């Protein structure tokens, strides 16, 4: 199927050719697929292998017809990609693999944003999963695309970080996880109305939904903390001192304050010689002297 | 990482079939082209562990020589200190915590357990090992094992239809036209190993061909 | 950036005569929660911060039996701890099997540091990574020695050793003239003060996370668990 | 995102200096990788629940228990490799046994806890050991740092952070054990998208009156169509 | 003591064993099978003291069986004898020994039939015909009275029987049930048991 | 096999060696210089005798050498104690090449900088060879090793013809170790040892001064 | 590539024909057993390498072929001689191995260094094996084949294979293994022998 | 010491005294001789008595990780060949054991005579102590495979009343084990002056 479609490639001064189709054909294959937005999963066992062998071997990567198979692929594809899940599972998860790692038209940062915002809006936790390890795949191959459509990049912005208030833990810290390396790569500039979204959100009452609430400005801290391995930056000695406030915080914030500390000090102590002088000496002992030590210490 | 590399030579060993029935089991594997002028003796890839349990394998057939001359002494110092035979599920935990770094072949052991009851066991190179009532192994295992799947509820009426109309059709699914092509292993609720000769393996294709 | 070329190993010296690996050794016992032991010519006191994985759960073992007359507290790695507290506990056995009579607290605690020694020595191996606080009592009295991953050990009127003991050394230094004529409930208030100065102004030595070991004159070594340090507790 | 090592990545008898032990701890961390396990202690039992993820129709499901037996009344459940935690549970039979033996005594689940994990390259599986002993029912959770623990409830594997702050919504010192058999399944539900049947789940209980009991495709049945 | 007999002919290697086993005065079983296969065609009967039999007999019927799924084709006897006879004498100097007293018989499809003999002390001598026990010592002279190398195998159980008739009439020992099974080029068939 | 390539680097850059077996005879011949004049040239030996009918000589580390002759020794008698016969030739250097494999075999040890020259004689037969560092030998009507063996395997090879008797050979071997002496050759300056039917002996150094008179 | 030793079986015999490699004029002509090495009393082999490390694994494969007759005092069968060293190079050279037993007659082997044997009629080890396995596969009648026949094939093939204009009669070494009145007879051919099937060779192909 | 066991169609009963004697002093009367190994097996206690109860205490042990690691409870026939295998190793050094593995298997209801002198046999019946030839007579009249269930407890609590009559060394209190299909079950505990009254 990689070659019966191959002759419909878009090219900048072409003709639509007699040879058939992929806009008319996956639109057939949407009306099969129907039920599932048992006999449209064996379908998909035949798409999924055409979609790994269309990769690069074909003159156009995504189709926007075909781009609406994503979030069907994405509630199927599995989070740990083990070698004991099934056949279905395992090549739907490189099969999204191959589609983030190619190319796309700047006609299409509208489209497949829209698919990624309604996939991650509410369906299934595995779904918000993978559409975050999709993007961090996806804006990096096609870093240059998104920084010129400036509209883009306030969608991608958005969609992090309203996916950083997930019910789902594991989503949550996966979307500090993205925007950590977006703010690494510079495809996010750490604005003040980004520090006010999460200072404003730490600081958070907690009476006994507002523990996920508050856990995730100590995400959004951990992600600029995060972000800068080998620099401290002006902002950082500030968002180190109120992160570490959080250390005796209950424990799914507990987990995240001390897995951003320990790896703050882990990469952290190349040339800490340079780096202590970007901290005051009140902030030195702040730092030392703090427990982000695992369970097998106490 | 290390268990990763014996995987690799299953991928491409010749195929081994096997499905369970009421009242016998079979094995059945892809007799290969040797040469021209190689006896063919010597490359037979069904093995005898003892006589209630024997095992079909694929992968390197230097390392799997070295698990099936492990696996027939533990059938035999099994016999010396409890004097029962092996249970099919002992000397398949014996080969998978057998299987530094695991020794690179995946085996299809099948037979009875003492009380008659029909086994088939599969030990992945990676140290694991579960129970089947049919399974595939080898070069085209996947597409095999998609064809056992369609075809397992009514076929043990009669043991001889139950396993030809599955084993040699299911290699007949990868492997050629047959008769010299495929070595097939049968064995009844304690009676021994019988390797069917090709006189009588082409007896049972042309029934499949009808 | 800066790739030490001295630290591979514990037995490659450092041109500045200062083996890296112990000295990183040393800083796995700040990783465990803070410790205070403290002594007063009558009861030796050991008090122990301890910390839990998550809610429903329990804290930790961080004071361990060693004999009746000896207790320690641990600070590192509890895989090194446990290791420990098996060759304290079978040497306090064989004292107790061979001569009859209690191994002298100053003894055991030189037997600690000539295995501690070893793998700061010999190829391959790591040095404990665990600093011990050993409360005592003996013929000659009650006894405080700690013990650090350098194996040289340390008599001590005093000590905290752990995360933030060194505002809790801040404290014991500045009271330990008057440790020597306490009271036992007293000097467990000063152990209990002592570990309060390693918290936060947030949180709070509840009776869940806090563990106090006395060994004494008339008294054989016991742990106070997570009701036991009530009377403790309430009295501040 | 990225990848940013440091140089104290890659050895094993090496602390970094701040006192770490990085070739331990990526072990463990590549280990929270398997079906999840969650375990329940309630003060009329403990119950044990598991992800099963079976791909054939052909294969069995009664033989890829990953939750297994010590003795009679301590129950296990893993996570990992299902062959990586065989030489814990041989020697959790054997202790047992080797304690009954001397000491015609059942030993506690603490004692079994503790002389699994004296065993500690560390281990590849974390464990919930779950039984009733002379202190009632407990739980006790086995990290592959060989550091064990009393625990109220725990889950492990790959979604254990995440069910466990669902553990910590439901759970309360006065549970019934029909409760927490529904509401561990709630939780297997959460951390897997697929319906629950008699191929995907794995659940065993053990009071004080019974002995460890796996449940059947017919006792699996009638639990969840309830929820 | 207890019974073994042998007599070989042109194409068989017919042998008999009593069944019993006795403690001090009692005898405690009265089907006790002393006859153990190793092959197809082979066998091996062992007597001797207590416990030394079965763990003797035992450890070479597994490791001739060893050899059959090893090779797929089986031991000759003769070569079983030897392997029976190697492992007899060398653990006679280490510190557990056997004291079993062996008479192997076996049929070989080019070599022929075959009965073998070995005392404890593991001295390997093929014979026409052997016997083991105090009760030997009466039939050796029926057997050598009546045998010819060319003897049917129905006119050796007439001799069997001869044998088996002086133990009843002059041997002190009550004996009364006797195991008898014929080695031919078929296998191992089991005549009726002589009993009185 | 890199380190064993190596070895042989320190045997062709040791002194040379030359052995050749005539009809009824082997020839052992060597260099023996000496640095100064204060080295006493008699007190260390390289043709060095191993049973009554076995010599053998080396080129390449001295040290290395004694190791190998302390083994070959002890693998003589070895044979002696059990067979009650001396050791054929080809027996002794089946043994003594195992050895030079063996540490080839193992690590964190080096392999011998030593070749060798191995003389003897059995049952009315002569028998030369050569062990390399390696755990090769090979079996020689005449050889050579040292410092120009190149030149000097081609200079045998104009100059051997196998009617040749045992006196006729001292005189190819000395002439074949004079192509690539540089100096005057003394009786100190080399030493000779022959194996013949009444067994192997280093030549005293007054029986050379009558072979160097030629 | 060292030795150029080939096996070819035959109805009532196989035989081996390596040829002896000379690179030195002054080594020594060993009147020793050379090339192919008799392993007991029915079974010969021969090595594709130096004859150093063919007397470690010839004096190995000695060592198994006596542990068997010491402890069943019968000669090993010519497989198990075979599969016991390839277990031992499964824990580095190319051998072959004729012989005789009374189960699967007269046998022909070639393991493998990785530890792998295989049940050969014909085949080649060494120096240009692959010139004369092809040359092999082209005439062999692969049963109809007698022993002189068999004898004719291989100074055949190794005339396109070694050297120049002589076919080294004096540097080839065919032994035949043949059953003659019960017991086994290994026969290292002659030089007036081996030269004779270089002169019915250079006669029939020229004529 | 007598014990006593005969298999017939309702299982296997194992029969057995109560009393330990020091050459001539008797130490006590109230033995349990019947080694209750596990719900499914059951060895006697016949010679030295520590012999017996380390023996198959160890051999409890064994069959029990036998039983969670295969899924699956032991045989009688390899539960009595364990216990084979562990004396046999000691073999010439003073056990002085005997003793009878009784269950039920697969195979049937189980029997098995085990000796310290290496000795394993099956069997429909047997009797092993200093009076166990004095339990053979009375029991060999009486027994049949098809007997009732209640002429079985009859027939071996005789049987060890006669052995302990004549026997010195036998004496104490029977004690009447039944093994069933479903496991074994105590049916009496009866005092042999309390069975002086009912036989006479």
């Amino acid at each position: 199927l990689t070659y019966i479609f191959m002759i419909d490639v878009s090219l900048p001064n072409t003709t639509p050719t007699i040879s058939p189709h992929v806009p008319e054909f996956t639109a057939r294959i949407l009306e099969k697929l129907k039920p599932l937005m048992t006999q449209g999963i064996k379908l998909l066992k035949t798409i999924l292998k055409w979609l790994m062998a269309s990769a690069g071997r074909s003159f156009s990567t995504a189709v926007t017809e075909q781009l609406q198979l994503l979030p069907l692929f994405f509630k199927i594809a599995p989070v740990e990609n083990d070698n004991s899940y099934d056949e279905l599972k395992r090549d739907a998860k490189l099969c999204l693999s191959l589609m983030s790692q190619g190319l796309l038209y700047p006609h299409q940062v509208p489209l497949v944003l829209q698919v990624l915002k309604q996939t991650a809006r509410s369906s299934s936790w595995h779904a918000r999963y993978t559409v975050l390890t999709y993007l961090q795949t996806m804006v990096f191959y096609n870093l240059f695309i998104f920084l010129n459509n400036e509209d883009a990049v306030k969608d991608i912005r958005w969609l992090v970080i309203s996916l950083l208030e997930d019910e789902q833990l594991e989503v949550r810290e996966m979307a500090a996880t993205t925007l950590s390396g977006l703010l690494q790569c510079n495809f996010l500039t750490m604005d003040s109305p980004m520090q006010i979204h999460f200072e404003q959100l730490c600081k958070t009452k907690l009476p006994k939904a507002e523990l996920v609430k508050r856990h995730a400005g100590v995400l959004g801290l951990g992600a600029c903390v995060l972000s800068s391995p080998y620099d401290v930056p002006t902002w950082m000695p500030q968002l180190l001192m109120n992160l570490s406030a959080h250390l005796n915080d209950p424990q799914p914030i507990e987990m995240t304050v001390k897995k951003t500390l320990s790896n703050f000090r882990r990469t952290h102590h190349d040339n800490w010689q340079e780096h202590k002088q970007q901290f005051t000496d009140d902030q030195l002992l702040v730092l030392t002297d703090l427990l982000v030590s695992p369970c097998y210490y106490a | 990482f290390q268990v990763e590399y014996a995987q690799e030579a299953v991928k491409k060993g010749s195929t081994a079939v096997g499905v369970r029935g009421r009242d016998i089991v079979v094995l059945g594997v892809e007799k290969k082209s040797v040469a021209k002028l190689q006896d063919e003796r010597t490359v037979r890839k069904i093995c005898a562990l003892d006589d209630n349990v024997c095992m079909a394998f694929a992968g390197l057939t230097a390392d799997a020589r070295i698990v099936i001359n492990r696996a027939r002494v533990e059938c035999q110092s099994h016999r010396l200190t409890v004097e029962d035979p092996v249970t099919v599920e002992y000397i398949t935990r014996y080969i998978a915590s057998l299987k530094r770094r695991p020794f690179g072949i995946s085996a299809l052991i099948v037979g009875f357990d003492f009380d008659g009851t029909p086994r088939l066991y599969q030990t992945d190179p990676s140290g694991t090992y579960h129970a089947w009532k049919a399974n595939a192994i080898g070069r085209g295992a996947k597409s095999v094992r998609e064809f056992l799947e369609k075809n397992y509820t009514d076929e043990a009426i009669e043991t001889d239809d139950l396993t030809i109309k599955l084993v040699i059709k299911a290699l007949l699914e990868v492997v050629q036209s047959g008769g010299k092509n495929i070595e097939l292993a049968v064995m009844r609720r304690d009676q021994s190993l019988k390797i069917l000769n090709p006189e009588e393996i082409e007896k049972y294709v042309a029934e499949i061909e009808k | 950036m800066f790739r030490n070329q001295y630290d591979n190993d514990v037995t490659v010296w450092s041109p500045q005569g200062r083996i890296h690996q112990i000295e990183y050794a040393m800083e796995a016992v700040k990783q465990g929660s803070a410790t205070v032991g403290l002594k007063s010519k009558t009861h030796a006191v050991l008090v122990a911060l301890k910390r839990a994985q998550s809610e429903l759960a329990a804290h930790q073992k961080k004071i361990l039996h060693v004999d009746n007359h000896i207790g320690i507290s641990i600070a590192g790695l509890t895989a090194d701890a446990r290791l420990l507290c098996n060759f304290m506990r079978q040497e306090c056995l064989d004292s107790r099997f061979v001569f009859d009579r209690p191994l002298p607290v100053s003894r055991l605690v030189s037997l600690i540091g000539s295995k501690t020694q070893i793998p700061t020595q010999r190829y391959g191996r790591r040095p404990y990574g665990v600093g011990l606080l050993i409360a005592g009592y003996d013929d000659m009295g009650p006894h405080i020695f700690q013990t650090c991953p350098s194996a040289n050990y340390f008599d001590c009127r005093a000590m905290s050793i752990g995360a933030r003991s060194q505002s809790a050394r801040t404290y014991l230094e500045r009271h330990m003239s008057e440790f020597m004529e306490c009271n036992l409930n007293e000097l467990v208030k000063h152990g209990l003060r002592a570990l309060r100065e390693t918290l936060p102004a947030e949180q709070d030595l509840t009776t869940k996370n806090v563990s106090i070991g006395i060994v004494g004159k008339d008294l054989e070594f016991t742990i106070y668990d997570d009701d036991d340090v009530s009377p403790f507790l309430e009295g501040l | 995102m990225f990848l940013t090592r440091s140089e104290y990545d890659r050895g094993v008898n090496t602390f970094s200096p701040e006192g770490r032990l990085f070739q331990v701890e990526y072990a463990i961390e590549a280990i929270k990788l398997g079906s999840t396990a969650i375990g329940i202690q309630t003060s009329e039992g403990v119950c044990l629940a598991v992800e099963k993820r079976i791909t054939s129709p052909l294969m069995e499901p009664s033989s890829i228990e990953k939750i297994v037996e010590i003795d009679a009344h301590i129950g296990c459940a893993m996570s990992g490799l299902i062959a990586d935690a065989k030489t814990l549970i041989d020697k959790a039979r054997v202790e047992t046994q080797n304690h009954w033996f001397t000491y015609n005594e059942t030993m506690t689940v603490e004692s079994v806890t503790q002389a699994v994990s004296n065993l500690a390259r560390p281990f590849g599986v974390a464990l919930l050991f779950g039984g009733v002993d002379e202190k009632g029912p407990q739980l006790f959770h086995m990290d592959p740092s060989g550091t064990f623990v009393q625990c109220d409830a725990r889950a492990i594997g790959s979604a254990s952070e995440g069910a466990q702050s669902s553990l910590q919504e439901v759970y309360h010192k006065s549970m019934t054990l029909k409760e927490a058999i529904k509401s561990s399944l709630i939780i297997l539900k959460q951390v897997m998208e697929e319906k629950l049947n008699a191929t995907n789940i794995e659940l065993a209980t053990v009071q004080p009156g019974q002995n460890f009991h796996m449940f059947t495709k017919e006792e699996l049945e009638e639990v969840i169509k309830d929820i | 003591m207890e019974y073994l007999i042998g007599i070989q002919g042109p194409d068989y290697v017919l042998v008999a064993s009593d069944r019993v086993a006795a403690s001090n005065i009692v005898q405690m079983k009265d089907d006790h099978d002393k006859m153990f296969k190793m092959s197809e065609k082979i066998l091996l009967l062992c007597v001797g003291e207590a416990g030394d039999t079965v763990q003797f007999a035992e450890y070479i019927q597994k490791n001739v069986q060893l050899y059959k799924m090893r090779n797929g084709y089986e031991l000759s006897p003769t070569a079983a004898a030897n392997f029976t006879r190697r492992n007899l004498a060398d653990c006679l100097r280490s510190r557990t020994p056997y004291h079993v007293n062996l008479l192997l018989a076996g049929y070989d499809e080019h070599e022929g039939p075959a009965l073998y003999y070995m005392d404890y002390l593991a001295a390997l001598a093929k014979a026409p015909f052997a016997a083991h026990g105090y009760g030997a010592f009466l039939t050796l002279s029926i057997l050598d009275r009546y045998y010819t190398p060319t003897i049917s195998r129905e006119r050796a159980v007439e001799l069997l029987r001869k044998c088996l008739e002086e133990l009843q009439k002059r041997f002190i020992l009550n004996l009364p049930t006797f195991s008898v099974r014929i080695i031919d080029k078929n296998g191992i068939h089991d005549l009726d048991n002589i009993s009185f | 096999l890199v380190q064993i390539e190596y070895a042989l680097a320190a045997v062709a850059g040791g002194a040379p060696s030359v052995g050749i077996k005539a009809a009824n005879g082997v020839v052992l011949a060597t260099e023996k210089k000496q640095k100064s004049i204060l080295y006493d040239e008699r007190s260390v030996h390289k043709v060095e005798p191993i049973t009554k009918h076995i010599g053998l000589v080396y080129s390449g580390m001295g040290p290395d050498y004694r190791v190998l002759v302390h083994r070959a020794r002890k693998l003589a008698q070895q044979y002696y104690l059990v067979y009650q016969e001396p050791i054929p030739t080809a027996q002794l250097v089946q043994r003594v090449a195992s050895v030079m494999q063996e540490y080839t075999q193992s690590g964190g040890v080096r392999p011998f900088g030593v070749s060798l020259l191995i003389c003897g004689w059995n049952e009315g037969r002569p028998y030369l060879f050569q062990s390399d560092p390696s755990g090769a030998y090979f079996a020689w009507k005449a050889t050579a090793m040292g410092k120009n063996y190149v030149n000097g395997k081609t200079f045998l090879e104009k100059r051997y013809n196998e009617d040749l008797e045992l006196e006729d050979a001292i005189h190819t071997a000395i002439l074949t170790l004079k192509e690539s002496f540089e100096g005057q050759m003394t009786e100190d300056n080399i030493e000779v040892g022959i194996c013949n039917e009444a067994g192997f002996r280093r030549l005293t150094p007054t029986e050379v001064k009558d072979y160097l008179a030629a | 590539h060292a030795g150029t030793c080939l096996g070819i079986l035959a109805n009532d015999g196989v035989l081996l024909a390596a040829e002896r490699r000379n690179i030195h004029k002054l080594l020594d002509e060993v009147f020793f057993s050379e090339k192919i090495y008799k392993l007991n009393e029915d079974m010969a082999c021969s090595v594709a390498g130096i004859t150093s490390d063919a007397n470690v694994l010839t004096n190995e494969l000695r060592l198994i072929a006596q542990r068997y007759l010491l402890q069943y005092q019968e000669p090993i069968p010519c497989e198990q001689l075979v599969t016991a060293l390839c277990d031992i190079k499964q824990a580095g050279v190319s051998l072959l191995y004729i012989g005789w037993d009374k189960h699967y007659g007269f046998q022909l082997y070639q393991s493998d260094p990785s530890g792998n044997y295989g049940g050969w009629k014909a085949t080649c080890i060494g120096n240009n094996s692959a010139a004369a396995v092809s040359m092999l596969k082209q005439d062999y009648k692969e049963g109809e084949m007698t022993l002189k026949s068999a004898l004719a094939l291989a100074i055949k093939v190794l005339n396109k294979t070694m050297d120049v204009s002589k076919l080294s009669a004096e540097k080839v070494e065919i032994a035949t293994l043949t059953r003659e009145n019960g017991k086994t007879v290994i026969r290292v051919l002659k030089q007036k022998e081996v030269e004779q099937l270089i002169k019915k060779h250079e006669e029939e192909e020229a004529k | 010491t007598t014990t006593l066991a005969f298999k017939f169609r309702h299982g296997v009963i194992v029969a057995a005294d109560s009393r330990a004697t020091a050459g001539a002093y008797i130490a006590s009367q109230t033995v349990k001789k019947v080694i209750e190994i596990n719900p499914y097996l059951l060895g006697t206690m016949a010679g030295g008595a520590a012999d017996c109860s380390f023996w198959e205490r160890l051999l409890a042990r064994q069959c029990r990780i036998y039983e969670l690691r295969n899924k699956e409870r032991i045989s009688v026939a390899a539960a009595s060949k364990l216990l084979a295998n562990m004396v046999y190793q000691y073999k010439g050094m003073g056990l002085s054991m005997g003793t009878m593995i009784c269950g039920w298997d697969k195979r049937g209801p189980g029997l098995y005579y085990v000796d310290s002198e290496g000795n394993r046999i099956s069997g429909a019946t047997f009797s092993v102590g200093s009076g166990s030839v004095y339990a053979y007579g009375v029991m060999d009249r009486g027994y049949s495979y098809d007997l009732e269930v209640e002429q079985a407890y009859d027939l071996a609590r005789r049987a060890i009343y006669q052995a302990t009559y004549r026997d010195a060394y036998s004496g104490g209190a029977v004690n009447l084990y039944h093994v069933r299909e479903d496991g074994w079950i105590r049916v009496s505990s009866d005092n042999v002056a309390d069975l002086h009254e009912k036989y006479s």
